[PDB]
């Protein structure tokens, strides 16, 4: 400081500023949600995110409620492989996954054997179980319930599930789907998994990804402090 | 259709990759010691270098 | 005779000598193991910083001091008088006692009030506090306890009763020092303010469900644990000194004859302000899962 | 399906025929000619300088020609020009999208460019008429998340990406000039010659090419990994290059002799490769791994010659400038350590 000639005072004092802003850019980043949005297709990502918000590559959505400011990253687009970028993620508060669950008649357009249930099942099997996501909360919609009910009373649940053994009803065979779904969860002791049935009119969606939040919060703060 | 086109592609591509001139291994190697013992005096990391003309001092 | 004018008697029981020394010396060297095994932990063993962290290593400081300065009043019973060291090693022994144990009820309470915050206001800007800031609440806090512990050293503290010398504080007498309203103070307004935390997040934390992960309730056992554990260390204290008052109020300081059970109940009493800072380490540091 | 049946056997026979004469043009190896040579003693670098400031993980590093400034990319959306004497920061450029995962310099000091999971190329400019920077173009061709970028001219720019292609830019009019479509994997690397007449790629399929920047053609292709090759680094002399890949090898390949040379490997490690560089003068073959630490390998008896361990997460970039004076790494720990 003393010896520092005028263009090294220069060179110091802009270091600093951009030093500053750097650290008020930390920190206000530091308290915004950061959700990941995963699905497939025609599981009703778009269908969410109507109500959530009141070039191929990722697209950002950013929403206010309750005085909390979220954003969520849509990564649909990204057909590469996915090991390759999942790690970029690790470190969001929690992971949004959309299930259609009308869809436990229907077939792949890709493959027509293998039902889409089963794949919804297998994604949801390695984004669970992934390494980077050990101890990351899962928020799962089942979207489609008003064509479930329906289609339900004409059809049998053991298409999709043969092993099924029940009555038709609305409220077993979604409570079977649920149990099934939450069964691939293989921690049960680092992640908890939050189960919401939706359907295209529920407007409440958001808070119950507001409540599910809050709630990972409150364990990451008692993690921090000692606790838990 | 087309699988034919892509196959035809990939003909070519090897055909015309496998026709080169295609020097022994001893050569490449001596070429390589060669150029490692030439410039063995002008790199700063292989031998520690005097602190006078260090400017990470 | 007199200590300042203000005619109160001053009491020396041989009690004392049969009892609390071997229990004492017991307390001293369970602390002592405590306090010093925490801080090689934390100082050189982790490296991840917060103001949790933080708030916590001046408690293990101030019970690490508590806990060193006690072998002086070991000597001073085991000899039974006389306080053969001095003059400055006795104003500084009650300074150094009474600061020590403010500072462990202030911190204990700042704990308490950080863990209210992060479960009842999990979204708050106190939360996401640097460590700098933290630094500063707890200078503040060191500040504040030795500004009110610094009255005693600008005195005299020594009474040398006949052929016996004794190095006290606590002296019977119609007075209303601000010694005694600290020492009722500092007990009854944390009592409260960590009560009321301790409620707010036990509800809080009840009605938001919050119970299938098992160590959310392992944690909500411990926070009543160190509730209670407070209460049983510091009531007998405050209740002695009531009842002692209350007799002082009701019989005055003459007919020296009364004051000899209960001064010796609270000595005995006294002993229990020691008795936490060797729970410390068990309730609040290795009660823990990060180490 | 009798002429595809055909046409698959033509193609093995052309494979056949190619390891065929791999295998006669190996008269000998690199190890055993290298016997009577004196092994370099044991390098022993120090952190001279330590750059803090970024927020989050540090992805990817380049250094100036000048052997002073370099530029690094961290996923805060931030892009940080340093000064490698006196630590202090030149620029801060905020970015619109903070996934990024490639940076790049321009030789002449005039730009920067990155890119990331938003398929965009963006290209700074540094020395403008104010002392701000601006976005001067956006390459919106590709259609996978680009993975690395590289200047030719001040003009020029060649980038790859996740969608298995690479291609050439031009930056006043914006649009692919070139493409090259060998690959059948995702690109994760490339390094230009130091004539920029030629450059190498490591993909997704194990494999690495040999493209011809005027033509858009591939020459050679090299084989022999097990896995996944996330870096590649061209050698100093332009006849060989060297590859690092997930199976926790390394290996040497000669342009010229058309095959691969020698391999770099130790029980110890089982942890992927996630850079690689050389020397000035191409003795020492620096590599970065996944076990939080760099490693000093001999490029010439595949000897481990030092150890840089001074990072608390995985090595993600290394570079060393162009005099050869210093070695810089960057880490999942937001810091950057300059060696020497
Ligand atoms: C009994 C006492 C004492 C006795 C002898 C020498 C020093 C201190 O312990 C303290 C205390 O813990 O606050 C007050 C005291 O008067």
């Amino acid at each position: 400081g003393c010896t520092l000639s005028a263009e090294d005072k220069a060179a110091v004092e802009r270091s600093k500023m951009i030093d500053r802003n750097l650290r008020e850019d930390g920190e206000k980043a530091a308290r915004e949600v950061k959700l990941l949005l995963l699905g497939a297709g025609e599981s009703g990502k778009n269908t969410i995110v109507k109500q959530m918000k009141i070039t191929t590559g990722i697209v950002e959505t950013h929403f206010t409620f309750k005085d909390l400011h979220f954003k969520m990253f849509d990564v649909g687009a990204q057909r590469s492989e996915r090991k390759k970028w999942i790690h970029c993620f690790e470190g969001v508060t929690a992971i949004i996954f959309c299930v259609a669950l009308s869809d436990y008649d229907l077939v792949l357009a890709e493959d027509e054997e293998m039902n889409r249930m089963h794949a919804s099942m297998k994604l949801f099997d390695s984004i669970c179980n992934n390494k980077w996501f050990t101890d990351t909360s899962i928020i799962l919609f089942l979207n489609k319930k008003d064509l479930f009910e329906e289609k339900i009373k004409k059809s049998p649940l053991t298409i999709c599930y043969p092993e099924y053994a029940g009555s038709n009803t609305y409220e077993e065979a979604a409570a079977y789907i649920q149990c099934q779904f939450e069964d691939l969860n293989k921690r049960k002791d680092t992640k908890e998994i939050y189960t919401h049935f939706t359907c295209s009119t529920d407007t409440k969606n958001v808070q119950f990804v507001f409540d599910a939040v809050t709630d990972v919060i409150i364990k990451n703060n008692l993690k921090d402090c000692g606790l838990f | 259709t087309a699988s034919i086109a892509q196959a035809r592609k990939l003909v070519e591509q090897l055909k015309m990759e496998a026709n080169i001139d295609r020097i022994k291994v001893s050569k490449a190697a001596a070429d390589l010691m060669a150029y490692c013992e030439a410039h063995a005096k002008e790199d700063p990391l292989l031998t520690p270098v005097p602190a006078s003309e260090n400017p990470f001092r | 005779l007199e200590i300042d004018k203000k005619n109160c008697c001053v009491f020396r029981d041989d009690f004392i000598a049969k009892v609390l020394p071997p229990v004492l010396g017991l307390e001293f060297i369970f602390g002592l193991l405590g306090n010093g095994l925490a801080l090689w932990i934390f100082c050189f063993h982790l490296k991840s910083w917060k103001s949790s962290r933080i708030f916590l290593f001046n408690l293990a400081v101030a019970d690490f001091l508590l806990i060193i300065c006690l072998p002086f009043v070991m000597d001073y019973y085991v000899r039974r008088s006389d306080w053969k060291f001095g003059d400055i090693p006795c104003r500084l022994v009650l300074f150094m006692f009474a600061m020590n144990r403010q500072g462990s009820i202030i911190f204990l309470t700042v704990v308490a009030v950080d863990r209210y915050f992060r479960v009842v206001h999990p979204h708050h800007a106190l939360n996401k506090i640097s460590n700098w800031t933290a630094a500063i609440i707890s200078c503040l806090l060191w500040g504040i306890t030795v500004g009110l512990t610094v009255h005693l050293l600008k005195k005299k503290l020594l009474i040398q009763n006949g052929t016996a010398n004794v190095c006290i504080s606590f002296s019977i007498c119609h007075t209303f020092r601000w010694h005694e309203a600290m020492f009722l103070l500092e007990f009854f307004l944390p009592l409260g303010i960590i009560l009321f935390c301790s409620a707010r997040i036990i509800w809080s934390l009840r009605q938001r469900q919050m119970d299938r992960h098992a160590k959310i309730k392992r944690a909500i056992t411990f926070i009543m644990v160190v509730a209670i554990v407070f209460v049983i260390c510091f009531l007998p204290s405050v209740v002695v000194r009531i009842h002692i008052f209350w007799l002082l109020h009701t019989s005055g300081t003459q007919n020296c004859e009364v004051y000899r059970s209960v001064d010796l109940a609270f000595f005995i009493t006294l002993s229990f302000t020691y008795m936490n800072s060797m729970l410390d380490p068990v309730v609040y540091y290795f009660s823990s899962p990060s180490f | 399906q009798s002429e595809l049946d055909q046409l698959r056997q033509e193609a093995e026979q052309l494979k056949n025929q190619i390891r065929d004469a791999r295998k006669a043009c190996a008269d000998a190896t690199l190890s055993q000619i290298t016997n009577n040579i004196d092994p370099v003693g044991r390098i022993q670098m120090r952190t001279r300088r330590t750059l803090r400031g970024h927020l989050a993980k540090i992805y990817a590093m380049h250094w100036g020609t000048d052997s002073r400034l370099l530029v690094s990319a961290s996923q805060d959306g931030k892009l940080i020009i340093w000064d490698s004497y006196t630590t202090n920061k030149v620029h801060a450029i905020p970015l619109r999208s903070s996934w990024v995962m490639t940076c790049a310099y321009a030789p002449s000091g005039n730009y920067v460019a990155c890119g990331g999971l938003d398929n965009i190329c963006s290209i700074y400019n540094l020395k403008t008429r104010e002392g701000n920077v601006r976005v001067s173009r956006e390459l919106a061709g590709h259609t996978g998340y680009l993975s690395c970028c590289r200047f030719l001219d001040d003009n020029q720019i060649v980038t790859s990406s996740g969608d298995t292609t690479c291609a050439l830019w031009d930056i006043e009019t914006g649009q692919q000039t070139t493409t090259f479509t060998g690959h059948t994997g995702d690109v994760m690397s490339l390094s230009l010659a130091p004539d920029t007449r030629l450059f190498v790629s490591g993909a997704c399929d194990a494999s690495a090419k040999l493209w011809d920047v005027r033509e858009g053609m591939c020459r050679q292709t090299f084989t022999g990994h097990e896995s996944d090759i996330n870096a590649i680094c061209f050698f100093p002399n332009g006849n060989a290059f060297a590859t690092g890949s997930d199976d926790a090898t390394c290996r040497l390949f000669d342009l010229r002799a058309d095959q691969e040379l020698m391999t770099y490997s130790h029980d110890n490690i089982i942890c992927g490769i996630t850079s690689v560089s050389f020397s000035k003068s191409g003795r020492l073959l620096l590599a970065g791994y996944d076990d939080f630490n760099c490693n000093v390998w001999d490029a010439l008896k595949a000897d481990r010659a030092g150890v840089l361990a001074g990072h608390d997460n995985r090595v993600s970039c290394l570079g060393v400038t162009d005099d050869g004076m210093a070695v810089a790494t960057g880490s999942w720990d937001s810091f950057l350590k300059i060696w020497n």
